[PDB]
C-alpha cells in the first residue's frame, strides 16, 4: 500500500508567476521509459481529470500550459501561467500494483 | 520423533587441521539433515542445508556428507574463527528434532 | 462521446443494500474496464475496485474487499456497484471512473457525475 | 538483508506469564513459517512450535503445547510466543527462526530473549 | 468435506507480477482436482515428484499456490533446474520440487492495442534468488538514472500482436508438501 | 497399462472425399489424446495435440473431435498428400501408448 | 532450428550391445524432457523411456527397465540409449522426440529425430 504525500498542503500564486507542486511516494514508482504518477485536478463539485499521464505525456484537449517531470521518488507538477481556473485540487496517483491510491491533495489560491 | 544423536559434545583441535563433526539419527531421514553454527553470542547461522554438501552463503570450507541415517560435516582449514556448537537437524517428521552440539575449543 | 451518469444522491441506513448504478454509453462496452473511486468530505480518493467486462471478474482493493461487490449485465451498457454492511464513515461521492482495456488501465481517462451517498437513520 | 529483530533480557515471577517478541522485517513474513525454539543452558535446541503469519494456523510439538501460545501481527510484521503457567523450568535462551524453503533449513535466525524465572 | 479455491488463485480477474508473486496456503478442504483435470484450456499441466494420474489420490498437509504471469517464451523455466531471468531474479523453484506447474495462454486479458505496461518483471539483480524466495526492492540497480545506474525493473509489452514467444501465459505452481505429519489436505 | 485399439488398420476411400477414423480407450482419458501422421519414410508428426487443437501449420482439413472413450479424427476433402498412417495416442497415464495404426489407400 | 540428428542405421550381432546417440542442438538442451521410441517394421509404436537432462533422473517402460539404459551427456547436448542383451525381436527403428516448444503437457511428442534402423 504505497502512501502518496504532497506538500505544500495549501499553495499562494501569483497570476502570472511560476508554480510548482510535488508528490512524494514511498517507493520509486519508475521504470527506465515510464514514470508512473499520473496528476489530477478537482474544482469543486467536479469529477478529476487527467492533467498529466506518465508524469511526461500531457493529455491532449488540456489548456497545455501544464508540464511536469520528475523520476523515481520524487515528482513535480508545474504551472507556469496561472489564471481563475486553476483553482482546483491537484492530485496524485500511481498505478504501480494493484492498491491505487491518490495523494493527499493541495489547493492553488490567486493573488 | 526421529532421535539425532550427536554422541560427540565437545572436540579439541588446532589451528589448521581438517576436522569432521558427526550425527547420527534413529530412523532413516531420506537426506534433510541441516548443520547449523551457534557462535557463543548466540548469534546461530546456517551451514548446510541439503546433507551432501549444499550450503548456503557460507565460506567453502564447511561441507559435509553423508547417506541414510549417518552424517558428518567436515571443517577442512580450521581457525578460531569458526569456534562454536555445531547442531544437527532432521526435516523429515514433526515435530524437528535439533542435535546437542559439538563445541569446538582450542587444545 | 464518453459520458457516464449514475443514479441520483441516496440516503443510506447503517447496514443497508444500495445499488449505485452507472449507465455508460459512447464506446463499445466489452473494451474498457468500469472502475469506481470514493471521495469522503474532501477526503482524498481511494480506490475501490473495479469491474472487467470481457472476463466476467473483478480486482477489488484490499480494504474494501468485504462491503463492495460488482455486478455487470454486458446488453444493458451498465456496470453496478453495491454496499452492503457499511459503516457510518462511508458516506461519500462515489465516481464511475474508467479504465483501459483489461487489466491494462494505468490512469483514469473520465469519470461520473457523482453520486452522494449519506448514511443516516 | 533479513534480520529477525527480537526483543531483550526477560525476567519474570513463577506463575505469571510472558510474552516475547520476534519482529521479521525485511522480508515477506505473511508467505512463510516462524518457527520458535527453546534452547535451555547447556544442550540442544527444542522445537517449541510455528506459526503461518499469512492465515494464522500453528504447528505445536506436544511438550510445549499447554503453556505456550503463538500469535502473529501481519500489519506489523511480527511474531509473538506467550509462555503462560511459568516455573523455575522456563528459564532458556528462546529463538525465533524461519526461511522461504523449510527443507532446505532455517535461513534467517533472531539473537535470542533470555527469560529468568526467580524471586 | 470442503472444497477448498483453486477458484481465488486460477480464474482470478488479474495476476500479479513475476518480480512480486502471489502465494495462497490452503489446507483442510478435500481437493478436487478433477476440475483442472478436464480442460483442453491449460498449456502445461506438468506434475514433478508425482503423476498427474494420481493427484486426486493422496494427501498432503498444505498446498501453495503461486500465481504470477510471465511471457510465452519463459513458461519453461518455471521448473527446478534451469536458467534464465524468470529461474534467477523473478521466480526460483527447488531441485526437489514435488507439485504440479499450470501455465495456459491469457492473450486476451493482458494485452492492449497501444502496450499493456503494468505486467513487470526484474532484469538486473546482484546473485539469483533461493527456491522461493521474492525481492520487492525497486531501488536502482548500479553495476539518480543515467549511465551504469538504471533502474532494475523493466515492464512488459504485451500488444495482441505478438506471435507467441511474446505473449501472456498465466502460470500457477501448486507445491505440495510431503512431510511426515498429520495431513490436512486429502483426495 | 492403457491400451488403445482403432477402427480399422487399413482404410480406402475415394480421393476428395471424407475419412473418419476412430480411436477406442481401454479406460478413460480424460481430454488427452493427440493424433499423429507417417508417411512412409519419414518420422511422424503431431497433428492435433489435445483433442481438438491443430497444431500450428496443419491445414484446416484435419480436424478431430471425440469424448468419453471412443474418439475420431475427420478430414475435410482428402488430397493425394493425405494418404499417410495415422496413429492414435493418449497422454493420461504414464504408458502413452499409440494405437495400433490406419493406412490410407485411395481405392 | 530445432533439429535433431541420430546416428545411421546399425547392424548387430544377437546377444550383443549397441549405443544409439541423439544431437539435440538449436535449443535449450538442459530444459526439454527427451523422450524415446520404438517402431516395428510396418506396426506400432510402443515406448522405451525418457530422460531429463540436467538431473538425469529417467522413467522405463516395464518390457524395456532391463534391456534399454538411458543415460544424458549435458556437454554436447546429446541423449544416447544403451541397448543390451539384444535378440532378434528387437530389431526396429528408434526415434528421440522432444515435446513442443510451447504446448507443455508431458506426453506429446512435436520434434521427432530421423531414426535409426537397427538389426
Ligand atoms: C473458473 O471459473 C469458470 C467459470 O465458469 C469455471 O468454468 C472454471 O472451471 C473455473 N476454474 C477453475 C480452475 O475452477
Amino acid at each position: 500500500d504505497i502512501v502518496l504525500t504532497q506538500s505544500p498542503a495549501s499553495l499562494a500564486v501569483s497570476l502570472g508567476q511560476r508554480a510548482a507542486i510535488s508528490c512524494r511516494a514511498s517507493q520509486s514508482v519508475s521504470t527506465s521509459s515510464h514514470n508512473y504518477v499520473h496528476w489530477y485536478q478537482q474544482r469543486p463539485g467536479q469529477p478529476p481529470k487527467l492533467l498529466i499521464k506518465y508524469a511526461s505525456n500531457l493529455e491532449c484537449g488540456v489548456p497545455a500550459r501544464f508540464s511536469g517531470s520528475g523520476s523515481g521518488t520524487d515528482f513535480t507538477l508545474n504551472i507556469h501561467p496561472v489564471e481563475e481556473e486553476d483553482s482546483a485540487a491537484y492530485y496524485c496517483q500511481h498505478s504501480w500494483e494493484i492498491p491505487y491510491t491518490f495523494g493527499g491533495g493541495t489547493k492553488l489560491e490567486i493573488k | 520423533d526421529i532421535q539425532m544423536t550427536q554422541t560427540t559434545s565437545s572436540l579439541s583441535a588446532s589451528l589448521g587441521d581438517r576436522v569432521t563433526i558427526s550425527c547420527r539419527a534413529s530412523q532413516d531421514i531420506s537426506n534433510y539433515l541441516n548443520w547449523y553454527q551457534q557462535k557463543p553470542d548466540g548469534t546461530v547461522k546456517l551451514l548446510i542445508y541439503y546433507t551432501s554438501r549444499l550450503h548456503s552463503g557460507v565460506p567453502s570450507r564447511f561441507s559435509g556428507s553423508g547417506s541414510g541415517t549417518d552424517y558428518s560435516l567436515t571443517i577442512s582449514n580450521l581457525e578460531q574463527e569458526d569456534i562454536a556448537t555445531y547442531f544437527c537437524q532432521q526435516g523429515t517428521t514433526l515435530p524437528y528434532t535439533f542435535g546437542g552440539g559439538t563445541k569446538l575449543e582450542i587444545k | 462521446e464518453v459520458q457516464l451518469q449514475q443514479s441520483g444522491p441516496e440516503l443510506v441506513k447503517p447496514g443497508a443494500s444500495v445499488k449505485i448504478s452507472c449507465k455508460t454509453s459512447g464506446y463499445t462496452f466489452t473494451e474498457y474496464t468500469l472502475h469506481w473511486v470514493k471521495q469522503s468530505h474532501g477526503k482524498s480518493l481511494e480506490w475501490i475496485g473495479g469491474f472487467d467486462p470481457n472476463f466476467g471478474g473483478a480486482t477489488y482493493n484490499l480494504k474494501f474487499e468485504d462491503k463492495a461487490t460488482l455486478t455487470v449485465d454486458k446488453s444493458s451498457n451498465t456496470a453496478y456497484m453495491e454496499l452492503r454492511s457499511l459503516t457510518s464513515e462511508d458516506s461519500a461521492v462515489f465516481y464511475c471512473a474508467r479504465g483501459d482495456y483489461g487489466t491494462s488501465y494505468a490512469y483514469f481517462d473520465f469519470w461520473g457525475q457523482g453520486t452522494t451517498l449519506t448514511v443516516s437513520s | 538483508q533479513v534480520q529477525l529483530q527480537q526483543s531483550g533480557a526477560e525476567l519474570a515471577r513463577p506463575g505469571a506469564s510472558v510474552k516475547l517478541s520476534c519482529k521479521a522485517s525485511g522480508y515477506t513474513f505473511t508467505f512463510y513459517w516462524m518457527q520458535w525454539l527453546k534452547q535451555r543452558p547447556g544442550q540442544g535446541l527444542e522445537w517449541i512450535g510455528a506459526i503461518y503469519p499469512g492465515d494464522g494456523d500453528t504447528r505445536y510439538t506436544q511438550r510445549f503445547k499447554d503453556k505456550a501460545t503463538l500469535t502473529a501481527d501481519k500489519s506489523s510484521s511480527t511474531a509473538y510466543i506467550q509462555l503462560s503457567s511459568l516455573a523455575s523450568e522456563d528459564s532458556a535462551v528462546y529463538y525465533c527462526a524461519g526461511g522461504e524453503y523449510d527443507n532446505y533449513g532455517f535461513d534467517y535466525w533472531g539473537q535470542g530473549t533470555t527469560l529468568t524465572v526467580s524471586s | 468435506t470442503n472444497l477448498c479455491p483453486f477458484g481465488e488463485v486460477f480464474n482470478a480477474t488479474r495476476f500479479a507480477s513475476v518480480y512480486a508473486w502471489n502465494r495462497k496456503r490452503i489446507s483442510n478442504c478435500v481437493a478436487d482436482y478433477s476440475v483442472l483435470y478436464n480442460s483442453a484450456s491449460f498449456s502445461t499441466f506438468k506434475c514433478y515428484g508425482v503423476s498427474p494420474t494420481k493427484l486426486n489420490d493422496l494427501c498432503f498437509t498444505n498446498v501453495y499456490a503461486d500465481s504470477f504471469v510471465i511471457r510465452g517464451d519463459e513458461v519453461r523455466q518455471i521448473a527446478p533446474g534451469q536458467t534464465g531471468k524468470i529461474a534467477d531474479y523473478n521466480y526460483k523453484l527447488p531441485d526437489d520440487f514435488t507439485g504440479c506447474v499450470i501455465a495456459w495462454n491469457s492473450n486476451n486479458l493482458d494485452s492492449k492495442v497501444g502496450g499493456n505496461y503494468n505486467y513487470l518483471y526484474r532484469l538486473f539483480r546482484k546473485s539469483n534468488l533461493k527456491p522461493f524466495e521474492r525481492d520487492i526492492s525497486t531501488e536502482i540497480y548500479q553495476a539518480v538514472e543515467g549511465f551504469n545506474c538504471y533502474f532494475p525493473l523493466q515492464s512488459y509489452g504485451f500488444q495482441p500482436t505478438n506471435g507467441v514467444g511474446y505473449q501472456p501465459y498465466r502460470v500457477v505452481v501448486l507445491s505440495f508438501e510431503l512431510l511426515h505429519a498429520p495431513a490436512t489436505v486429502c483426495g | 497399462d492403457i491400451q488403445m485399439t482403432q477402427s480399422s488398420s487399413y482404410l480406402s476411400v475415394s480421393l476428395g472425399g471424407r475419412v473418419t477414423i476412430t480411436c477406442k480407450a481401454s479406460d478413460h482419458i480424460n481430454n488427452w489424446l493427440a493424433w499423429y501422421q507417417q508417411k512412409p519414410g519419414n518420422a511422424p508428426r503431431l497433428l492435433i495435440s489435445g483433442v481438438t487443437n491443430l497444431e500450428t501449420g496443419v491445414p484446416s482439413r484435419f480436424s478431430g473431435s471425440g469424448s468419453g472413450k471412443n474418439f475420431t479424427l475427420s478430414i475435410a476433402s482428402l488430397q493425394t498428400e493425405d494418404v499417410a498412417t495415422y496413429y492414435c495416442q493418449q497422454y493420461w497415464s504414464f504408458p502413452w501408448t499409440f494405437g495400433g495404426g490406419t493406412k490410407l489407400e485411395i481405392r | 532450428e530445432i533439429q535433431l540428428q541420430q546416428s545411421g542405421p546399425e547392424l548387430v550381432a544377437p546377444g550383443a550391445s549397441v549405443k544409439v546417440s541423439c544431437k539435440a542442438s538449436g535449443y535449450a538442451f538442459t530444459s526439454y524432457n527427451m523422450y524415446w521410441v520404438r517402431q516395428s517394421h510396418g506396426k506400432s509404436l510402443e515406448w522405451i523411456g525418457y530422460i531429463v537432462p540436467y538431473n538425469g533422473g529417467t522413467t522405463y517402460n516395464q518390457e524395456f527397465k532391463g534391456k534399454a539404459t538411458l543415460t544424458v551427456d549435458k556437454s554436447s547436448n546429446t541423449a544416447y540409449i544403451h541397448l543390451n542383451s539384444l535378440t532378434s525381436e528387437d530389431s526396429a527403428v528408434y526415434y528421440c522426440a522432444k515435446e513442443g516448444t510451447y504446448y507443455g503437457y508431458d506426453g506429446v511428442l512435436a520434434d521427432w529425430g530421423q531414426g535409426t534402423l537397427v538389426t
